């Protein structure tokens, strides 16, 4: 009711914690695509290969763990009566782990793809996919952050 | 009347009914068409593998099944003759858009791995153990956003 | 071609072609070729001849 | 307590429903400009090296 | 036919053609087909081999 | 996805021609020919096939293993001309690229059969139809590219192709023109890979790139052993032949260009995956012959995708040379080499 | 592109159009609610009925036409398959039945309201329900149709090449063809409490 | 002006009745138009068929008819102080079988053109067309029928 | 100004007047200009031909006349103080009659094309071209006939 507490604050709420999934979603599902058909395409030469070169696809699946982390986070502090400002940092920490996670997948899924297939053909260069990969992971994990330290000033100081 | 309960606020919650059942079918559709694509595509070739290559078709079907319980659900809830809140309009809207768009990017997920996955099973068979392992990572995509769904919910109408 | 009547088949399926040639040139010179009776020999009747 | 003096709730259901309409039309319209005549079955090509 | 004989005479071409009335008969395509009647000028020897 | 609209133009060009690839001999059916006793039991037996009746107006005593190559191909002819004339659009753009590859070999082969002096009527008997032009025999009139272009040549679909053909010697000889023809395929399959990459769909596209890298591959390969029966040759001359679009390209292709001796082509082959096998071991030619069946097989695996144009096309052609190959061992009595068909399905 | 310059140019007039409400202070003039409050309930039914039986019928079309192309294409070698793959264009058109039996149904509630109840709780109701309710059956109906009339390509092509494929590959397809019921389902569940319009 | 009456009605009623006609006539032209093109392709070599394969311009001619039926039917329902109920009632009539009959159209169009083709080189196969175009047409029916039901209740009991 | 004749009403009369002879004349253009091609690539190896492929051009033509006819009879129902209702009728009209016409000509331009190249080859086909032609110009016809009812309406009982 109060003018901090119009009867519409939910609504920014609520679209931050449905984007937290939508946008992890779609990394995760680009990432394993695009990486099974790399794994695929290989291991018809190199059966013996494929659970050591599958780990693209654990990688990319991760990224999905992080949005549904937040996402219950963000879920668990909405609330009918609370705050316009409480629902913008929600958007923002839902914006944060989930465009932040797709740019992971996008990374995950091309790396994943060009170092699979070139590992059949060079063991050596296997330790170099995990590295690359290692950086691409990362940059949804700094998404991540950023979005748990939002929700933590979520409802802190805050009054009605 | 009550200030928290305006006129307008089933649409809301239908609207995220809506979403969940049509983008789930989405995924669904995407995900046996693409697969359907491979199973018959190797027809010709090894008549013997289709019946045991089936699962990326049944896994996508599976995808229709969070829709529909995320549809039932909501559909459960709204009535004319309660006072439905807005804020409860919201959080079925958010129960539609995530099982929605969690599913219809797994369907398109199972889809491309199905494709190829079968498709070049022909070629090596020690293969199939390995697409069976990939679609499980693609499938739980679909299972994160009917949890939130879920929980989402729950918390609307309390 | 290992069946038992495969030459005597091959004889006969020459004159065919050469039937087929015949009928070509009435075209080309737009001649009619007569119609034989249809019921002359049997219409499933069974009946010998 | 109108929604507003320009833009009132008469105006917009006409617009809205017009818009629809529109789009149906346009995506009808995008159809029918890729009608391509085969042209190949209807003119005779010939060449002296087939039979 | 023209168009060849253009650029061979360097736009020099003085050509002229005349329609025959009726289809001519090809035997050993057993088609008929329409013809023209043409001629062209000149007197160098090695164009007119050409 | 791929299905949800190809089929508003292709959809009857598609069932056909998987119709025509249901049609392919099998290797049963390859085993049955090669037990024929006579060309007049081979013709018996192909008449099981799907081949039919297309002999049946050849006498006994015609039946030679020339007059059998010659009907078998004029079938496919007539075929892929039908597919072509109920196409339309971006399909018709593409069938006629499949064209050009035939022309250009026509076009040197005219040039060659006549800088010999014989005349065009043994050669037009000798040109490939689907390579056929309405001015083809006019390159018949002179014996310089400069002629030939200005004359008829620039009214080709062909002219765009011989940008770096004309800087050649001002006197044409068998190996002037072998220059020029793959100087032309060079330009004519960069060509094709865009025109590919720019408006053809997916999974066309990803599939027929990979079949013209496989073709350019070939390409390369031949070239690079062919010159190595010239005394010798400017590097940076032989690096004009070689075309770009390949899975050699541009690694192996450098040191392709630069190799001096059969050392340094195998050399520059063992450091690419795919082709590492071909040199060491066998006959080449059937190397190339069993891998192109192999992506053909592949391509036939995709559904929605104008790509099966092609694997149809240069799967039966494969299928004439096997057919071809067991009629000369039946013609010839010799039978020692007549297992040598190649056929995946 | 024309296109997408077109979107990108009304994605920018709307951001600025709402800057412009919102710095000015007359940021709730834009008013979403209000918009759902005036408009009348018997505009959302009749849009939801219209393309209920829209969407459906354009579902089975759509899959129609790529199974259809594809039977008689390859039936030109094997025309034993014209007869037994019909089945594939049944999956195809029940889809506009389904879309059909909605149709009937939500039309049953489309009385005429008193001037004074016009705008009250239960019409307003009744007019969201049929209206995502509408959408609901429609689109899912346009998504099953396509995804069906794809599958039923592929069987046909099949079938023209070796007949113990069909029967394996039809099961794919009844796969496909229960979305279209699901649909019809949660479609009688949203419509189901929404009364007539008093 | 009244409540039940406001002055704008009558556009729905009128867009309707030409919307039935609009959409329906783009659907028959494109039915017309592809497999007119199939018919010319094959009568060149073939033309005892023609009147053989005319069907599928017959069948696209009937969608145009839905058409036409249902326009007239709601036009003879206008008036200048017509109700909005009424109004909303004919867009969905006009709306329903357009939108219905522009798909049938497109549809008969893409099914005839094969099938004249086909039928040439398969003569079994014209029967197998005739089955397919059917179940294209009566898709038009199915939109003409929801139109005669809506139309129905244009002006049962409405009062302005 | 009275409710029932708002001094805007005229607009969609001028817009529903000038509808009716745009979209028509386009779909004659398209009518002339796609046939007209195939008319003259033909004719250029059989001349005896020209006289007869010349009907196409007439029947997309005629299209035209249909929009002008309506065009006109809805120009004179214009007025200062028309009904909003006349307005909307008029602007129905123009929009049934234009569209339809454009649909028909688009038809008519292609399957023209298509058969006189067609005849050329094989001139049994003539009377085939001609049949179909019917079918598309009709549909034309269907979108006059809908102006013509709906323009019989626009200003009877109305109370301007």
């Amino acid at each position: 009711m109060t003018e901090l507490c119009p009867v519409y604050a939910p609504f920014f709420g609520a679209i931050g914690c449905a984007s937290a999934i939508i946008f992890t979603s779609l990394g995760a599902a680009y990432g394993t695509a695009k990486s099974g058909v790399g794994i695929c395409a290989t291991c018809v030469l190199r059966p013996d290969l494929l659970f050591k070169n599958i780990v693209p696809v654990i990688m990319a699946g991760i990224i999905a763990i992080y949005g549904l982390v937040v996402s219950v986070l963000v879920c668990y502090s909405l609330g009918q009566k609370q705050a316009l400002y409480t629902g913008f940092i929600q958007l923002g920490a839902g914006l944060s782990v989930g465009l932040s996670g797709l740019a992971a997948g996008f990374a995950i899924g091309i790396v994943g793809d060009a170092g699979v297939r070139g590992s059949s053909q060079q063991p050596r260069l296997f330790v170099g996919m995990i590295l690359i990969l290692i950086f691409a992971e990362v940059l949804g994990l700094y998404g991540l952050i950023v979005a748990l330290l939002l929700n933590s000033r979520a409802t802190q100081d805050v009054v009605c | 009347s009550n200030i928290y309960a305006p006129l307008y606020a089933p649409f809301f919650g239908f609207a995220g009914c809506a979403a969940a059942m049509v983008l789930s079918c989405l995924g669904a559709a995407i995900g046996t068409a693409k697969s359907g694509i491979g199973i018959a595509g190797i027809g010709t070739f090894k008549p013997e593998l289709i019946m045991k290559s089936l699962i990326p078709v049944v896994m996508s079907g599976i995808l229709a099944i969070y829709g529909l319980v995320v549809a039932v659900l909501i559909a459960g809830n709204l009535s004319p003759t309660e006072d439905y809140t807005l804020f409860n309009g919201f959080m079925h809207l958010s129960c539609g858009l995530c099982v929605g768009f969690a599913c219809l990017s797994s369907g398109y997920a199972i889809g491309m791995v199905g494709d190829v996955g079968v498709r070049k099973y022909m070629h090596q068979p020690r293969l199939f153990v390995g697409i069976v392992l990939i679609l499980i990572f693609s499938e739980v995509l679909g299972l994160y956003g009917m949890i939130v769904a879920l929980i989402l919910n729950t918390r609307g109408s309390e | 071609f290992q069946r038992t009547f495969v030459n005597e088949i091959r004889r006969l399926d020459n004159v065919e072609r050469q039937y087929r040639y015949f009928y070509s040139l009435l075209k080309k010179h737009d001649i009619k070729l007569y119609e034989g009776d249809t019921d002359k020999y049997l219409d499933g009747s069974g009946e010998l001849y | 307590d109108i929604l507003s003096s320009i833009w009132t709730e008469g105006l917009l259901m006409c617009l809205i429903v017009s818009a629809l309409l529109l789009f149906i039309l346009i995506v009808a319209l995008s159809w029918i400009s890729n009608l391509d005549i085969t042209y190949g079955a209807l003119e005779k090509s010939t060449n002296p090296i087939k039979k | 036919l023209e168009q060849i004989l253009w650029r061979v005479l360097r736009g020099n071409l003085f050509f002229k053609t005349v329609e025959i009335e009726q289809p001519v008969y090809d035997v050993k395509t057993r088609e008929y087909k329409h013809k023209n009647a043409f001629i062209v000028f000149s007197h160098g020897d090695l164009i007119i081999k050409r | 996805m791929e299905g949800v609209y190809f089929n508003i133009d292709n959809g009857f060009i598609e069932g056909v021609v998987r119709g025509y690839r249901n049609g392919l001999l099998s290797n049963n059916q390859y085993i049955n020919l090669t037990q024929c006793d006579t060309l007049e039991d081979l013709k018996l037996q192909l008449s099981s096939t799907d081949y039919g009746n297309f002999l049946s107006s050849v006498s006994s005593e015609s039946l030679t293993t020339s007059l059998i190559q010659e009907y078998a191909s004029s079938k496919l002819y007539h075929e892929f001309n039908y597919i072509r004339d109920q196409s339309s659009g971006s399909t018709r753009k593409f069938m006629d690229y499949i064209t050009y590859g035939y022309m250009i070999d026509n076009v040197a082969l005219m040039i060659t059969g006549t800088i010999h002096d014989r005349d065009k009527g043994e050669i037009l008997q000798r040109c490939h139809p689907l390579g056929w032009f309405d001015t083809l025999p006019t390159l018949s009139v002179a014996t310089d590219l400069e002629s030939l272009y200005e004359t008829v040549l620039v009214d080709t679909p062909l002219a765009p192709y011989f940008k770096n053909c004309f800087d050649t010697a001002e006197e044409l000889d068998d190996m002037n023109i072998e220059i020029i023809r793959n100087k032309l395929y060079k330009a004519y399959l960069e060509d094709f890979y865009n025109f590919v990459t720019e408006e053809i769909p997916e999974p066309a596209k990803e599939c027929m790139q990979t079949l013209l890298g496989f073709e350019a591959d070939r390409r390369s390969i031949n070239i690079a052993l062919n010159s190595l029966q010239s005394s010798d040759i400017d590097p940076d001359l032989k690096s004009d032949l070689l075309p770009n679009i390949g899975k050699l390209y541009p690694l192996a292709t450098f040191h392709l260009a630069q190799a001096q001796d059969f050392e340094g082509v195998r050399a520059a082959l063992a450091n690419v995956y795919e082709y590492r096998g071909f040199l060491e071991t066998g006959n080449l030619e059937d190397h190339f012959y069993q891998l192109e069946m192999e992506l053909c097989r592949d391509a036939f695996t995709q559904q929605f995708a104008i790509s099966t144009v092609w694997a149809w096309m240069k799967s039966k052609e494969q299928e004439v040379r096997n057919i071809t190959w067991i009629a000369e061992c039946i013609a010839q009595n010799q039978r020692e080499r007549i297992n040598n068909y190649i056929s995946v399905y | 592109s024309f296109s997408h310059f077109l979107y990108y140019l009304v994605l920018i007039v709307v951001i600025v159009y709402g800057l412009y409400k919102l710095f000015t202070g007359h940021g709730s003039d834009i008013n979403f609610g209000k918009f759902l409050l005036r408009t009348s309930p018997y505009m959302w039914a009749n849009l939801g009925i219209a393309l209920c039986v829209g969407l459906s019928v354009v579902g089975a079309a759509w899959g129609i036409f790529i199974t259809g192309s594809s039977m008689i294409g390859a039936g030109v070698r094997a025309p034993r398959i014209t007869t037994k793959n019909l089945i594939s264009i049944i999956f195809c058109e029940v889809v506009a039945i389904y879309g059909l039996i909605i149709a009937i149904v939500f039309s049953s509630k489309l009385t005429v309201a008193t001037a004074e109840n016009m705008y009250s709780k239960s019409n307003l109701y009744t007019g969201y329900s049929l209206f995502w309710a509408g959408i609901t059956v429609g689109a899912s109906n346009l998504i099953c149709g396509i995804a069906v009339g794809i599958t039923g390509a592929t069987a046909a092509i099949s079938d023209a090449a070796d007949s113990a494929l069909f029967v394996k590959i039809l099961v794919i397809e009844i796969f496909g063809s229960i979305l279209g019921l699901l649909g019809l389902i949660v479609g009688l569940l949203m419509a189901g409490k929404a009364s007539e319009f008093q």
